[PDB]
């Protein structure tokens, strides 16, 4: 068990929390809103990529590197 | 880096910086809220957050 | 000194000069070594430049600080700056060696002489001469004597420029003088009112009327401070020790030195050109610098160049050292700097 | 300062000017220091941009901020904004390194000599000049004498424009200038009334005006606080520590700053063309900053870029220092921050 | 505080601490519009800094630009931005509004009292004092604020009306339009009952400045009246008082009319939600409002955002802050 200096700089960051954890749940209801929202983010991008969904002005395919 | 919905055009580059730029964003408040937040005790028994083989689980997924 | 609290301080070899501050011979033994010194080295450079003058070369051009102040004041210097008669440098060179050797001289006579404090000396004429760190009295004496001999040093010059004349750059040969006077124009360069400016002197009429009129300033002081005590604010303001006194003396000479170095870069009738060299230009980068003005190429520097800068860091280090020593004179230790990374206060008197 | 509560505070080395923040003669040692640091910077930096300059090239493309102020008040521009001679310059240098050092010296003497706390010298004119923090009545003086000396050299300036002149970028020589003042004028600028708009001055007879009016203005202010305490609702309203007056200042200067690099971006009748350049673009993307109509390739920048560009930001952190003195007087407590994710 | 549902002191849930905090809320509400007025002047000023005279408004892609030229900022004959400088002026001035109701918000948070209960007795600050139950004290309130609403939009009329007027688009240019003051006609819209006949899109089928003009001016007096009658009454009346109400409070419909944070709360979300769906109808066909000249023709995207928007408030923020508030109507 050396006491480092560097050990002594990180031990607060590794160990003095562990095993903590508040009771019930939390902030597990906000997660659940940002897991949908991304659910759609991910989605929209699939179809935009393919070609399901075409916003205006945007030719997803080889035609858009116009402009380099 | 443009915002305009054009930037997810996966062809048009210039999605790519401005994916990075506000992804990486979303990264440092997520790093954040982590490096002070603690986790729940129902998802942290559900889980298992004091078994690294949880994290090697989801790490294996997400690669 | 100073012996912040403590007395009785040891001081190393490095610092061993502070350790005959209070024994005044060895105190004026000290101070006539040095002058000994500075005219030593006036007569000896003197012959030390003879040595290589070269009459084909340029003055300014070969590396000389005392045939261009010389050839100035007159001794042998013909038409257009044309060096004629080398002996007078010679003569005026050994009557300095002489001068340094009556000197040091006198340096090893008080050294050994007496006892180390000029209390004691039982001469009972010489302790008319043993003064103190606190008598302000006899300081004031000390200083109008000395003032005196500022004044009369002044007007030798006066009388040698009226004489036997003394070299004019406008006129372009060696030429009497007449000794200007006008309190008028004396503080309209006082002023620097646009005609005149103190730097750009254009006659040495009105060079040899101020220097009339310094001598004259000199010696009236000089007569002022033998006869009349410091009053009593003088007390109040300055602190009474040693250092004190050479705090002050030192920010003067800084300033003088400054006055000096930017003399030479810029006028050119009291430094002409022929003898110095073409005038220099100040610069500023991170430190002020004189440029030449002139092509270094196969031309080194000119010897105004060399006065200039050096003077300038005679100032300013003289400005330096006048800090150090008013610091400490006036109550602040270094020491405490030692403290500065810490939570303790960095300050006291 | 703050320390809220707590007494003997200790302050790290990073810190270390709150120290003497309740001692008096160190106060005005610090401050002759700063004052002195400022008249320090413009002598030698007149002296190095002399050193720097060539005649040829526009004075405006070459970096230079104190050259082109210099002639904007005369001083070595005849006509057209050509610098002819260079002495005059190194003459008002040389007075600014002087004046530098005599208050270098002031400063230093009130460290060492001077007394910690003025209350207690011996002098007895010494305990005249002490303050505390809490008495507005002493500070309200303090602020009278300090306004006319402001007021004074505000007029001071103005007597200069109007018998030696300024420059004229209308007439594109050294003028002396009459002033045209008549208060309807001043207060439709004021007003901002559509052929009004004080950042877009076009005679510099309303400038050297309106330099009287503020004179006037500082003048009056100074001797009336002087003479006048404070009111009772002062007490009420403003809050007594130095941390403050401090607070309070900061607000003004970054007012003052806002204002003046406006001024500079936008203006062309006091800041003439020739000396500091094109006029600038306000531009804002995630910061502002204002950029050059022409264009700033083969030329750096002019002197305006930077004089604007640098104000701007020094107007916009004494801002944040201003709140940040502001809510450290009211006792709000920034070990707050790193405290309550300790909690969360 | 003030509430139990399960999770009341939770961070992630804290402003629901400043429930009865009436300083600390005072300074949230003004450091929020200190947020809703820096960002339309930091973007007029990003605008104007890349507005390119030739190319016209709809293909530069700037979205508070049209807004300002609306209303004849910057814009001469034939619907073209002249001048720019007025633009950059509101952006300034909008800056410093932000600057002051951030210096309140500051004030209120750090240095006012927290809790206007805990005023000094008729200190100037209690005449504020106000409680989420007596209805006496948020009359007042909503008085006050009903004459700052009605006194903009006056302004804004008068100024359309005799002062340098605004955009029209039928005459192609800026001018000082005559209202017309038909209320039976204005305030048929609010049925459709356009002159050209009933129309789908109430109050959004307007095809002249007039119309808007003369509905503003209507607008403006009524909201100068309810202003009138909410500070000189204060006292609840059988109409809020005894009205119907369906909640579990009561399993099926009481004439309590009960009263609560969370419920007032609800209904200024269910307005702003409102108004927000309206406005999506005003911008998706009313062109009279918005000139084509300058948003362009194709406006449907901004109309859907208005939509989301407008559902988003007045569904679930609406109906979350209603249930809680009934459900809280168990004290
Ligand atoms: C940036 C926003 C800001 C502004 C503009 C501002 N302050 Mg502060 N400010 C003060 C004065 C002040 C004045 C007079 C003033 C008006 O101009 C301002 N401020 C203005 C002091 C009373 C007070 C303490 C000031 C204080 O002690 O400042 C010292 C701070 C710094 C960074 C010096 C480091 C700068 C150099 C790069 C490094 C030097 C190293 C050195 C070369 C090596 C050794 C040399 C030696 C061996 C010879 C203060 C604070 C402080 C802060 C903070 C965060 C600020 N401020 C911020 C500001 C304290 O922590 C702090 C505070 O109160 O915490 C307790
Ligand atoms: C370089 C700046 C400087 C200048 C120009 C300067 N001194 Mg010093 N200087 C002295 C004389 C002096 C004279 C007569 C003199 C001008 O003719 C000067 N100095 C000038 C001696 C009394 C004294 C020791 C001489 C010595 O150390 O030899 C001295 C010091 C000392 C120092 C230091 C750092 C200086 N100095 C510095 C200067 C001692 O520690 C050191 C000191 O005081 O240690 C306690
Ligand atoms: C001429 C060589 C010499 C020089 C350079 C010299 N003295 Mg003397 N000199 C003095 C001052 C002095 C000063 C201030 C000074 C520099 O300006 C000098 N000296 C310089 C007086 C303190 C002291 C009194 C004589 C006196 O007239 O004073 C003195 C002496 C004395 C002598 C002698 C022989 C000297 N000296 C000699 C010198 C005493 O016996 C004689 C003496 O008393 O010896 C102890
Ligand atoms: C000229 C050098 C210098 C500067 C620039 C300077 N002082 Mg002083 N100066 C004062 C104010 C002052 C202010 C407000 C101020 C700002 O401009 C300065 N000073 C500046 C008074 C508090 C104080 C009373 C004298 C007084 O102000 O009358 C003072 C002094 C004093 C001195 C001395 C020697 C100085 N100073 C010197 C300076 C006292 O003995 C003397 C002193 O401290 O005796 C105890
Ligand atoms: C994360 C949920 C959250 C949001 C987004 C939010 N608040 Mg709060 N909020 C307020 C305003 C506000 C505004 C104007 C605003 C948006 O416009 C928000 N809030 C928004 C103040 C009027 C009021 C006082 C705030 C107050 O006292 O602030 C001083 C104290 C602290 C620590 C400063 C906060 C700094 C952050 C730690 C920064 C960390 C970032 C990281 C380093 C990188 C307030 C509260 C408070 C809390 C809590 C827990 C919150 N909040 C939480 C939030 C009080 O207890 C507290 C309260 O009232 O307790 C009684
Ligand atoms: C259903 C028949 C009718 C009634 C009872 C009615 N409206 Mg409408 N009505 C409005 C107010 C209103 C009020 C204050 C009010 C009184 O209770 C009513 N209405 C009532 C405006 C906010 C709004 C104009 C936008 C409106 C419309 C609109 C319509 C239509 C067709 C109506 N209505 C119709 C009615 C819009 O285009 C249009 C619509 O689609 O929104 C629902
Ligand atoms: C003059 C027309 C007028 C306008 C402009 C107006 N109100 Mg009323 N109005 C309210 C809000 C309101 C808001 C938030 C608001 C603007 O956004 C308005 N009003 C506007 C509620 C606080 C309150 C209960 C409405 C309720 O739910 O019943 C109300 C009423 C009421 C009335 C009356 C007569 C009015 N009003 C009148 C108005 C109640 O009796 C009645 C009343 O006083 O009941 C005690
Ligand atoms: C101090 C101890 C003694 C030093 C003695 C040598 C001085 C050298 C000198 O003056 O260099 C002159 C040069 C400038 O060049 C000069 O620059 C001049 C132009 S200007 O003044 O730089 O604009 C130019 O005319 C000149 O020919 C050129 O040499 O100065 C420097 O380079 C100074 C660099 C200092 C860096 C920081 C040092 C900190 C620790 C000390
Ligand atoms: C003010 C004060 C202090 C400061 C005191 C100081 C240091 C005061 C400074 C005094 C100075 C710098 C005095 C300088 C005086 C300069 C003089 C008298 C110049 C004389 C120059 C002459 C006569 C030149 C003469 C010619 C010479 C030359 C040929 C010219 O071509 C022409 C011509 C003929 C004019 C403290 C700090 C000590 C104590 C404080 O409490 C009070
Ligand atoms: C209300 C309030 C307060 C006040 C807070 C604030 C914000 C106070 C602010 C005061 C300000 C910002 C005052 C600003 C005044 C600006 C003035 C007076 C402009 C003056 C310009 C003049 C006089 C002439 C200028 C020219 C002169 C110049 C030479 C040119 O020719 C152009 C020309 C003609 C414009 C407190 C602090 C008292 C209490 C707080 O809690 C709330
Ligand atoms: C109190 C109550 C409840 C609530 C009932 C509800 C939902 C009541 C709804 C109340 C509303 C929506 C009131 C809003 C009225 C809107 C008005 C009066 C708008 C007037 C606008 C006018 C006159 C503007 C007209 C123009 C002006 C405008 C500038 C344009 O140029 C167009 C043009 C010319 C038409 C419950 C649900 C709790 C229980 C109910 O039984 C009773």
């Amino acid at each position: 068990p050396k006491q480092t200096w560097w050990g002594d700089v990180l031990k607060g960051n590794n160990n003095s929390e562990a095993g903590k954890f508040v009771p019930g749940w939390g902030t597990t209801p906000v997660m659940a809103g940002f897991v949908v929202m991304i659910t759609l983010l991910l989605l929209i991008m699939l179809q935009v990529y393919n070609h399901t969904i075409v916003l205006d002005g945007v030719d997803a395919g080889w035609t858009s590197l116009g402009g380099f | 880096p443009d915002w305009r919905p054009f930037a997810f055009d996966p062809y048009n580059p210039t999605g790519l910086v401005t994916h990075h730029i506000s992804a990486g964003i979303a990264l440092i408040i997520g790093g954040i809220f982590h490096t002070v937040s603690r986790p729940s005790e129902r998802l942290y028994n559900a889980l298992s957050m004091g078994n690294v083989e949880t994290v090697l689980s989801s790490s294996v997924a997400f690669v | 000194m100073q012996t912040y609290g403590n007395q009785n301080v040891e001081y190393g070899w490095w610092s061993g000069n502070s350790r005959f501050t209070d024994f005044s011979a060895q105190f004026l033994a000290a101070h006539i070594g040095q002058i000994a010194s500075m005219t030593f080295f006036a007569g000896s450079i003197t012959l030390f430049e003879l040595s290589r003058y070269n009459p084909d070369i340029p003055l300014y051009a070969q590396g000389f600080v005392c045939l261009p102040q010389l050839s100035r004041v007159g001794f042998g210097v013909g038409a257009g700056g044309a060096v004629v008669d080398t002996y007078p440098f010679f003569a005026v060179g050994m009557i300095h060696l002489f001068a340094a050797a009556v000197f040091g001289s006198g340096a090893i006579f008080h050294i050994l002489t007496g006892p180390k404090v000029l209390a004691d000396s039982d001469s009972a004429a010489s302790q008319r001469f043993h003064f103190e760190w606190d008598d302000f009295e006899t300081q004031g004496r000390i200083l109008g004597h000395h003032l005196l001999f500022l004044g009369s040093g002044a007007l030798l010059f006066v009388v040698w420029a009226a004489t036997h004349g003394i070299y004019d750059p406008n006129v372009g040969e060696v030429r009497a003088v007449s000794p200007g006077f006008d309190i008028v124009r004396i503080f309209k360069y006082g002023w620097a009112t646009p005609g005149f400016n103190p730097f750009f002197v254009d006659n040495l009429e009105d060079v040899m009327g101020g220097h009339l009129f310094i001598a004259l300033i000199d010696i009236a002081g000089g007569i002022y401070h033998i006869l009349v005590k410091p009053w009593p604010y003088t007390e109040r303001i300055f602190t009474k020790s040693g250092e004190a006194l050479l705090g002050y003396a030192l920010g003067g000479l800084g300033l003088m030195g400054l006055v000096a170095a930017y003399f030479c870069s810029v006028n050119d009738v009291v430094f002409p050109v022929e003898f110095f060299g073409p005038v220099l230009q100040p610069n500023l980068g991170f430190l002020p610098n004189f440029a030449d003005t002139l092509d270094v190429s196969a031309s080194g520097h000119t010897s105004r160049f060399w006065i200039a800068n050096f003077h300038y860091f005679w100032g300013f280090y003289c400005i330096q050292g006048h800090l150090f020593h008013a610091l400490r004179a006036s109550g602040f230790d270094f020491r405490v700097l030692t403290k500065f990374f810490t939570t303790e206060t960095v300050e006291l008197g | 300062m703050q320390t809220y509560g707590q007494t003997d505070v200790e302050y790290g080395w990073w810190s270390g000017n709150s120290r003497f923040s309740d001692y008096s003669g160190q106060f005005l040692a610090a401050h002759n220091g700063q004052i002195a640091s400022m008249c320090f910077w413009a002598g030698s930096f007149t002296l190095f941009e002399v050193s720097r300059f060539n005649p040829d090239l526009p004075v405006y493309q070459q970096n230079l901020v104190c050259i082109p102020q210099l002639a904007r008040a005369g001083w070595g521009v005849a006509a057209g904004g050509a610098v002819v001679d260079t002495y005059p310059y190194f003459a008002i240098a040389m007075i600014h390194l002087v004046a530098a050092a005599i208050l270098g010296a002031g400063a230093l003497y009130g460290v060492t000599k001077g007394p910690k706390v003025l209350a207690d010298s011996e002098f007895s004119g010494a305990q005249r000049f002490h303050f505390e923090w809490d008495d507005f009545e002493t500070q309200g003086r303090i602020l009278g004498h300090h306004l006319l000396f402001l007021g004074a050299a505000c007029l001071l300036f103005a007597t200069w424009a109007c018998t030696h002149g300024v420059y004229d970028p209308v007439a594109g020589e050294v003028r002396a200038i009459s002033p045209s003042l008549n208060l309807v004028r001043f207060f439709k600028y004021g007003w901002a009334t559509p052929g009004f708009n004080p950042y877009f001055v076009n005679n510099l007879e309303d400038v050297i005006g309106g330099h009287f009016f503020v004179s006037s203005l500082y003048i009056a202010g100074g001797i009336w606080h002087i003479l006048v305490k404070p009111w009772p609702y002062t007490d009420k309203i403003f809050v007594k520590s130095g941390e403050a007056l401090l607070a309070y200042a900061l607000a003004g200067l970054a007012f003052a700053g806002f204002n003046a690099a406006y001024f500079c971006s936008v203006n062309d009748v006091v800041f003439p063309v020739e000396l500091f350049g094109p006029v600038l673009e306000a531009k804002l993307n995630v910061t502002p900053y204002f950029a050059e109509t022409l264009d700033a390739s083969d030329g750096g920048h002019t002197t305006r870029f930077w004089i604007s560009n640098f104000h701007y930001y020094w107007a916009f952190y004494c801002l944040q220092g201003h709140l940040f003195h502001a809510l450290r007087s009211y006792g709000f407590d920034f070990r707050r921050i790193p405290r309550a994710l300790a909690s969360l | 505080t003030s509430v139990l549902s399960n999770f009341e002191n939770e961070w992630w849930a804290g402003n629901v601490r400043m429930t009865d905090l009436s300083g600390m809320l005072l300074g949230a509400h003004l450091c929020h519009a200190a947020l809703m007025s820096v960002v339309p002047g930091a973007f007029i000023v990003q605008e104007v800094a890349r507005y390119q005279p030739g190319v016209s408004l709809p293909d530069q892609g700037m979205i508070f630009m049209p807004h300002l030229a609306a209303l004849g900022v910057g814009v001469g004959a034939g619907g073209e931005i002249v001048d720019t400088y007025p633009f950059f002026v509101i952006g300034v001035l909008h800056f410093f509004i932000a600057a002051v109701c951030c210096a309140a918000g500051l004030f209120h948070t750090f240095r006012g009292e927290t809790d206007l209960n805990d005023a000094p007795d008729d200190s100037y600050a209690a005449a504020f004092r106000y409680e989420w139950d007596d209805f006496e004290s948020l009359s007042t309130i909503v008085g006050h604020h009903l004459v700052f609403i009605s006194v903009a939009c006056l302004i804004f009329a008068v100024n359309a009306t005799y002062g340098t007027g605004m955009y029209d688009i039928n005459t192609d240019t800026v001018h000082q339009i005559s209202p017309n003051l038909n209320p039976i006609t204005l305030i048929g819209y609010l049925f459709g009952f356009t002159p050209d006949g009933w129309s789908g899109a109430g109050m959004a089928a307007v095809n002249n400045m007039e119309d808007v003009i003369g509905g503003h001016f209507l607008i403006g007096v009524i909201d100068l009246l309810g202003a009138a009658f909410h500070i000189l009454y204060r006292k609840p009346t059988p109409l809020f008082t005894k009205h119907p109400v369906f909640s579990p409070a009561n399993g099926g419909w009481s004439n309590v009319g009960m009263l609560n944070s969370e419920l007032i709360l609800s209904w200024s979300v269910a307005s702003v939600g409102f108004m927000g769906i309206s406005s999506s109808l005003f911008i998706r066909y009313c062109d009279v409002a918005y000139p084509p000249v300058f948003h362009g023709v194709d406006r449907t995207g901004a109309a859907t955002l208005q939509l989301i928007l407008g559902l988003v408030w007045m569904l679930g923020g609406g109906l979350w802050h209603g249930l809680r508030g009934e459900r809280l109507y168990a004290a």
